[PDB]
């Protein structure tokens, strides 16, 4: 961003600020906010089971201990934001979920033809679901 | 663990301020209180508004401090006849490393220092002594003779009070729509038997 | 729908608990601690909180009330066609050729 | 707390075999770890226990050189290790659980795992 | 006769509809009589009354 | 007057977990059959809590564990405590305990419970001695050396006199008090509950709820404290008062509260019979937000 | 083995019968306390007395044991069917054995 | 319906540069300028526009 | 050109009145004022309102 000389913040049209310049050595640069709350959970039902499934919305399997900040919280935040059944698809990235390639009906909807159910040595499965049986 | 009659205070012309938060000071007869806490000192006069909550001085940040949640009353009144004499024995802290927490004492008498000099017990290159005296005398105008300030903090329905107002007990009514008063507790209406 | 006006039903309920920013929840404690020259600064966010409250359920009322009213005029129209009679549309009466 | 090891093995003289055992339930690294054999139709005998915080095993008597005790943080599971087997080797394994209290060990095996049985044979 | 109603219950639903009315529960406390409760009864604790 | 502590086995303390421990009555108001979320500070579920223990055992050397240090003050602790003979005796709460800033002192010296915040100059190595005669079974306390001088002070209080057992108990460990202290806004609020037990060398698995005990309007910056223990000398420790003297068994436990939210549960009975961190692992903050301990 | 156990002992069921225990002055004599262990045939020992006097939760008020300086023993009163196992008791000797086991007891019940 | 769509988004966005009578739309500048006294009044109107 | 701290003119005594409206005295030093106008004069003592 070519910054004509003085004009030194930015700011977008919610007025939240975007773009700063040092006041020491005049460069420039871009802000975004690192919050995040949009979590979301796969789990069957607690009279069935208790194994649980956590979503992680629109965020890389990469950047999950960076944006939520795991490190500084508890050992099972840690476990959930770092493990082997780590997976990503379109919707985000999923932790807990095991992968598989078969297809069958949908049971829990993620998206993007995503969609989770209870496989059994029981767990959490997820799969990319299946439009019907094929015909001709 | 008494009946307080708070109608012999506020009505009396003996105190030049009161006012209070939690509470108004006309309905202060008719609640019962739990924990009534009593604070009193002198202030120099000017610098009473530091003793309200949410305020800021020097008072306030390094003497004694109210939360912002605080549910009590603040009595000041003119004590020139009584406390002034050059009275050097009210002292009042002038410098602390930190702002003090609300409700909290600090009786700490160490060399302050404001830099980097490693002052122990010496009175050296901006290092001095925490405390300090009005010297109140009764040649002092106003806003420097002595004022004595009471503080009361107490509690609202969190346990069974103790406290309560000089209001008598009156008989026992059910099956009609009545106001009653439990402890401070009012409201309206049938009053069943329950097991 | 049971569950969902129990929930509305339950959810306007606790909404009581909310103080609103004044200074207690309870009518009776503001109205045992304070005079009317200053306790009607702290009425009149309890009134505008739960207002807002009661304007936000009968909104949400009323537009339930449109949905179901959506299929009852669904629900009439398949009594009034697959019950009184036979219908030739596709689909309309159950899945398949329809008697 | 449970205490759960390795299956059984079949190996021949000469060879060797490694016995893990896993550790649950409680903090692994505030309990020492000790291994306990017993010969079939014989009593127990103590070859010795391996601190889980620095990890220095310390053999006993007639068991340096072939067992080896080692053992790591991430799983949190012990591991015993015996090299050049022979048939008099032939016995039950136990992992017995002891509180770190010092350089001078209690007495008190609180917790047992389910044994582990090598069988040297031709 | 599944769907015809029988003189054997007092009620005229038949045993599809007793099925589907058995079937029906509430999470809220539910509308039977509650203002016969709620006045000079001890165990006025519940949602309906509340 | 202070006496140091010889012959003891100095080592650094261990870990264990604690489950699901240290929750407290946030306030006084009955509930019952509701879930009620809160906002203050707890102890985080499965936290690591630091283990000490005062335990002598028999031998030739043996080992002399008898660990009194100055441990650091947050924003709140839990504290727990397995007990068979009553050897733990109270705290000290301040923050530097050498007669420059006033502290205070919780002491059970058997008879009465003395609460005191005075100018403490307090001992480098606090404790109190029982002694076990063997001219007859009396099991009387003749030290008390906890501080060196009381000059300026300004709160005091003294129980009911009473008497305990004060006996060596040979078996396993039946007493678990639990204890959790705060510093807000100059009141020391303490909660606590005493539960029978039966366990043997470790934390036991379960849920409590802690009843508030008593609130000290007290005023005074804490940052450090250590706890208090007693000790035992009879004709079996010969040797001066430094090196005379044996531990007896006992152990508690230290932990550090937390800000975080929890989901209360509430039975019919009005007690408190299961709790949710809502920021512990996804499930239960589902939970937590869902305001449902079950979820289909 | 440096302590000493008897070989079997037998005893009709509801009766008293006691094991006895023999060490020397390093294991016993020294100070040290001796624990006793219960093995079921074909599972893993069992502890059921630890420090010469105390019983673990869940042990049955049938057993005790005690020390007598040099020696030790253990009680066992009201036999049942349940008993027949092997004991197995257990100390700590000087630096150069460490611990020390038993040799163990079979007992019998009639 | 995308135009309905991106116009109901775009006035929710804009809807944050209304101060609704504080001094300021942004609550970074208020909680930097102001104590928490008044800070709270400033956020109650905040609160209530959002 | 201020590296002055504000907080230096009213925790001494020499002041009578001072009370703030835009910014909380408490954090006056922690922000940054780009250009401050100062100015002066003398007037009565029942004239300050
Ligand atoms: C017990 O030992 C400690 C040292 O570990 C003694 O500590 C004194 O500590 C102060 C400051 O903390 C020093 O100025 C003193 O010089 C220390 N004393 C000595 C002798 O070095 C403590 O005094 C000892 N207790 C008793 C009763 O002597
Ligand atoms: C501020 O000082 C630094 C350190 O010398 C220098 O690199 C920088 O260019 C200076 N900025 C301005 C605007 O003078
Ligand atoms: C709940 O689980 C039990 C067995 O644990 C089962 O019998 C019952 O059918 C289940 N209920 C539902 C609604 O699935
Ligand atoms: C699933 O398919 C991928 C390629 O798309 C393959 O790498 C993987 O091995 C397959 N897994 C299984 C269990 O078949
Ligand atoms: C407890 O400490 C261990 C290592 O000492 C660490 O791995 C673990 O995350 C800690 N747990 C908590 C809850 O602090
Ligand atoms: C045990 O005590 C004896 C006698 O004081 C001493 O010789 C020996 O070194 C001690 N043991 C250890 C491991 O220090
Ligand atoms: C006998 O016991 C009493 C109290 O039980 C005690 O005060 C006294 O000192 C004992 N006798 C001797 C000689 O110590
Ligand atoms: C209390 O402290 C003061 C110093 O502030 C001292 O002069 C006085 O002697 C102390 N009181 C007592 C009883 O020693
Ligand atoms: C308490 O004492 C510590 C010790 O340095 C100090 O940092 C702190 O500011 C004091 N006050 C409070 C409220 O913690
Ligand atoms: C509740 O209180 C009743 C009455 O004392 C008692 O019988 C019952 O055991 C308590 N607990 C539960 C879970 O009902």
């Amino acid at each position: 961003k070519k910054f004509l000389p003085f004009q030194q913040f930015g700011r977008d049209i919610a007025d939240t600020t975007d773009a700063v310049r040092d006041p020491q050595t005049l460069e420039i640069l871009d802000i975004t906010p690192c919050s995040f709350g949009g979590v979301s959970v796969i789990t069957p039902g607690t009279n069935t089971s208790n194994q649980v499934a956590v979503l992680y919305q629109d965020v890389n399997c990469t950047e999950v201990p960076v944006a939520i900040h795991a490190d500084q919280l508890t050992p099972t935040w840690r476990v959930y934001s770092t493990g082997s059944n780590v997976f990503q698809t379109r919707a985000g990235c999923l932790i807990g979920a095991e992968h598989v390639n078969n297809s069958y009906e949908c049971d829990i909807p993620i998206g993007a033809g995503i969609c989770a159910s209870y496989q059994t040595s029981q767990s959490i499965i997820a799969y990319t679901m299946s439009l019907g049986a094929e015909n001709s | 663990n008494c009946v307080a009659d708070y109608s012999v205070l506020y009505n009396s012309a003996s105190f030049s301020t009161f006012k209070c938060y939690g509470v108004s000071p006309t309905k202060l007869n008719d609640l019962c209180f739990t924990n009534v806490y009593a604070d009193s000192f002198v202030i120099r006069g000017d610098e009473v508004r530091q003793i309200a909550p949410g305020q800021t001085g020097k008072i306030a940040d390094y003497n004694y401090k109210l939360p912002d949640d605080f549910t009590g009353c603040v009595i000041a009144w003119n004590s020139n006849n009584l406390d002034s004499k050059g009275n050097y024995n009210y002292l009042y802290r002038l410098f602390r490393k930190s702002n003090l927490k609300p409700f909290e004492r600090d009786i700490s008498t160490e060399i302050y220092q404001a830099g980097s000099t490693p002052c122990n017990g010496v009175e050296g290159f901006n290092c001095y002594f925490p405390l300090q005296s009005y010297g109140f005398q009764p040649t002092n105008g106003v806003g420097y003779q002595p004022y004595r300030v009471v503080v009361l903090s107490f509690e609202l329905l969190h346990a069974p009070a103790t406290v309560c107002g000089p209001k008598k007990s009156t008989n026992l009514v059910k099956n009609k729509c009545v106001n009653f008063n439990f402890n401070g507790l009012t409201g309206t209406g049938v009053l069943t038997e329950s097991n | 729908v049971v569950n969902q006006n129990a929930q509305a039903l339950n959810t306007l309920v606790k909404q009581l608990s909310s103080n609103f920013g004044a200074i207690s929840s309870v009518l009776n404690d503001i109205l045992s601690r304070l005079d009317p020259p200053e306790a009607e600064v702290q009425i009149d966010r309890l009134i505008t909180g739960r207002l807002q409250s009661l304007q936000t359920y009968v909104t949400q009322q009323l537009i339930r009330a449109a949905e179901i009213r959506a299929s009852a005029n669904l629900a009439a129209t398949k009594m009034s066609e697959c019950v009184l009679g036979q219908s030739k549309r596709v689909d309309f009466c159950g899945k398949g050729y329809h008697l | 707390v449970q205490l759960v090891q390795s299956g059984s093995e079949l190996k021949k003289p000469g060879a060797s075999v490694k016995v893990s055992c896993k550790a649950s339930g409680y903090t692994f690294t505030s309990y020492a770890m000790n291994w306990v054999r017993q010969a079939p139709g014989q009593g127990l005998e103590w070859m010795g226990w391996i601190n889980t915080n620095t990890g220095n095993p310390t053999y006993a008597q007639g068991f340096t050189g072939r067992f080896v005790f080692s053992l790591d943080t991430s799983v949190s599971t012990a591991y015993l290790q015996i090299s050049s087997l022979k048939t008099e080797d032939t016995a039950v394994y136990y992992c017995a659980r002891e509180l770190w209290f010092g350089e001078l060990l209690s007495g008190d095996f609180d917790y047992w795992g389910q044994g582990t049985l090598v069988t040297v044979s031709s | 006769s599944q769907i015809l109603p029988d003189p054997s219950k007092p009620s005229k639903r038949s045993f599809i509809e007793d099925l589907l009315f058995n079937k029906v529960t509430l999470a809220d406390a539910g509308f039977i009589k509650q203002y016969g409760d709620c006045l000079g009864d001890i165990a006025a604790r519940d949602l309906i009354c509340a | 007057q202070c006496v140091n502590l010889t012959t003891r086995t100095q080592l650094p303390p261990a870990y264990t977990n604690s489950f699901t421990r240290g929750v407290y009555y946030p306030d006084k108001v009955f509930r019952s059959s509701v879930l009620h979320s809160t906002q203050d500070l707890f102890l985080p579920f499965f936290s690591n809590v630091t283990w000490f223990h005062a335990i002598h055992v028999s031998g030739t050397n043996g080992t002399k564990r008898f660990d009194n240090p100055v441990l650091p003050f947050n924003d709140g602790v839990y504290f727990a405590s397995t007990e068979k003979s009553n050897i733990i005796r109270g705290w000290i709460f301040g923050t530097t305990l050498d007669s420059k800033t006033q502290s205070l002192l919780i002491v059970n010296n058997a008879t009465n419970v003395v609460i005191k915040v005075c100018e403490f100059q307090f001992c480098n190595d606090p404790f109190l001695g029982v002694y076990y005669h063997k001219n007859n079974k009396s099991w009387m306390e003749s030290e008390f050396r906890v501080y060196s001088s009381a000059n300026n002070c300004t709160f005091e209080y003294v129980s009911q006199p009473f008497l305990m057992d004060l006996e060596g108990k040979q078996g396993n460990f039946k007493n678990l008090r639990e204890f959790v202290f705060k510093n807000i806004d100059g009141y020391f609020k303490i909660y606590s509950k005493h539960t029978p037990i039966n366990l043997v060398r470790d934390l036991p698995q379960g849920f409590s709820a802690l009843e508030p005990l008593v609130d000290l309007p007290i005023g005074i910056n804490i940052t450090r404290f250590q706890t208090l223990l007693a000790l035992h000398r009879s004709y079996l420790t010969p040797g001066d008062s430094s090196s005379g003297w044996t531990a007896g068994a006992a152990a508690y436990y230290v932990g550090y509260l937390q800000p975080r939210t929890f989901l209360l549960k509430y039975n019919e009975n009005g007690t408190i019979t299961d709790a949710v961190d809502c920021a512990l692992d996804p499930l239960s903050e589902t939970k937590c937000t869902l305001k449902s301990f079950t979820v289909e | 083995s440096v302590l000493t156990q008897p070989p079997s002992v037998s005893g009709a069921p509801g009766q008293r019968v006691t094991i006895s225990c023999t060490g020397s002055s390093s294991n016993i004599g020294a100070g040290y306390d001796v624990h006793w262990y219960q093995q079921l045939p074909g599972t893993a020992p069992k502890i059921i007395i630890y420090d010469n006097s105390n019983r673990p939760s869940g042990v049955p008020d049938r057993f005790s044991g005690s020390k007598s300086g040099t020696s030790a023993s253990l009680a066992i009163t009201g036999l049942q069917a349940e008993d027949e196992a092997d004991y197995y008791c257990q100390s700590y000797d000087s630096s150069l054995s460490g611990r020390v086991f038993g040799g163990g007891t079979k007992l019998t019940v009639l």
